[PDB]
């Protein structure tokens, strides 16, 4: 510690590419104890797989229809699934088998993420709702009349207790989990396709279908930084935080390219290329420089890059 | 999926 390191740019590189999913991938997800790598497809199925060497594990299915997204517990122990055939998931990771199924949904199931001390689930839905449910008994707790159109996203702040959602309706909302009434609403109003809070839960990171990104002072209403370059005008496409090494900021594309940005300069640092289908979905490991990525129907592959910073 | 289109 007599000296700071100042990385001006990763050299994230190819390491693992990961087949087996029929149809298009829709997210991954990191487990929180750094073992292990979620991916959810429209082929109906789970898969999980080896974090670091990419070996692949199980398939978890019983969903009826394709899956939009998947989360992890903060234990690491179970999975909770959104899927087009109106219902979540929740799965025993260990065994592979669901223990609950939460109806309450009147169409597909977009977005979901356990609280960080995972006794609820937030989901959002096609039929403009964001429901919580307990996870010990798999029923509905509240129901919020969150938006006007499809919710995209929602994510729990670090306690728990907040919510944040996006919309196709062009809002993002914030949410009080006790009470469900809406605490803020940020909003031209282009659809924002993906919001999630910032590491320290100070900002949050909100995507719009107008090619953009953006971060956030929730508290205040004020954009800090914007990051742009790459293609999104059709998907709701994953955005993180990279925070392992250098403060970075990743996303999928439309342009099959995974875009790395400099968190504070907004400049782009590193364009990763490999996948021939959009980049819909990405992921960075809690603990390890280790990206990992997924694509469309013409790609159905996850890929894991890894960086020196 | 949804999500995929």
């Amino acid at each position: 510690t007599q000296s700071k390191p100042t990385p001006v740019k990763p050299n994230y590189a190819l390491k693992f590419t990961l087949a087996g999913h029929t149809k298009a991938v829709s997210s991954v997800k990191f487990s929180p104890n750094g073992e292990w790598l979620a991916s959810s497809s429209a082929d109906k199925l789970i898969k999980i797989w080896g974090a670091y060497d990419g070996k692949f594990e199980k398939t978890i299915s019983g969903h009826k229809l394709g899956i939009s997204d998947v989360a992890w517990s903060s234990d690491s122990n179970l999975l909770v699934s959104a899927s087009d055939d109106k219902t979540l998931k929740i799965w025993d990771v260990s065994s592979g088998k669901c223990l609950k199924t939460l109806k309450g949904h009147s169409n597909y199931v977009f977005c979901c993420n356990f609280n960080p001390q995972s006794n609820l689930i937030v989901s959002g839905s096609f039929d403009e709702s964001v429901r919580i449910w307990d996870v010990k008994t798999g029923k509905c707790l509240k129901t919020l009349p969150a938006h006007s159109d499809p919710v995209s996203a929602v994510h729990f702040n670090r306690d728990g207790s907040l919510i944040v959602s996006s919309s196709y309706d062009g809002l993002c909302r914030i949410w009080d989990t006790a009470s469900g009434q809406c605490l803020k609403t940020l909003i031209d109003n282009p659809p924002v396709s993906f919001v999630k809070f910032s590491p320290n839960g100070k900002y949050i990171l909100a995507a719009t279908l107008d090619n953009t990104l953006k971060l956030w002072d929730y508290s205040k209403g004020k954009c800090l930084k914007t990051y742009t370059g790459h293609k999104n005008e059709k998907y709701c496409i994953f955005a993180n935080f990279s925070v392992t090494g250098g403060k970075w900021i990743v996303s999928g594309s439309e342009d099959n390219l995974v875009y790395i940005w400099n968190l504070q300069t907004k400049e782009i640092v590193q364009k990763l290329q490999g996948h021939t289908d959009v980049v819909i979905s990405t992921a960075c490991h809690p603990t390890e420089n280790i990206i990992a990525s997924a694509a469309l129907e013409n790609d159905k592959t996850i890929k894991l890059w890894k960086s020196d910073c | 999926x949804x999500r995929a289109x």
